[PDB]
């Protein structure tokens, strides 16, 4: 019964959140931008 | 992005605008303080005068 199946999963997280698709290894080069 | 993230840079803006707004008032503040309490630190009594 249990099958390996290609299943849609969304993409980012946030519509109203910046989606600069970096938003955690920016904030850690926050160093430098 | 949205239609909320510019009322979020707009309480951004409103909030440092409040907060240079707190420095450019008592700055200015303290301006007339210390020139009043220096007027008092070399005004004599007048009677004295």
């Amino acid at each position: 019964s249990i099958r390996r199946t290609g299943v849609k999963t969304p993409a980012s997280y946030g519509k109203f959140v910046l989606s600069k698709e970096n938003a955690v290894t920016a904030i850690a080069h926050h160093a430098i931008m | 992005d949205t239609l909320l993230d510019k009322l979020l840079n707009a309480d951004a803006v409103n909030t440092v605008l409040r907060a240079v707004k707190n420095t450019a008032d008592a700055m200015e503040r303290g301006l007339i303080d210390t020139f009043l309490r220096v007027l008092l630190r070399h005004a004599p009594p007048c009677f004295v005068l």
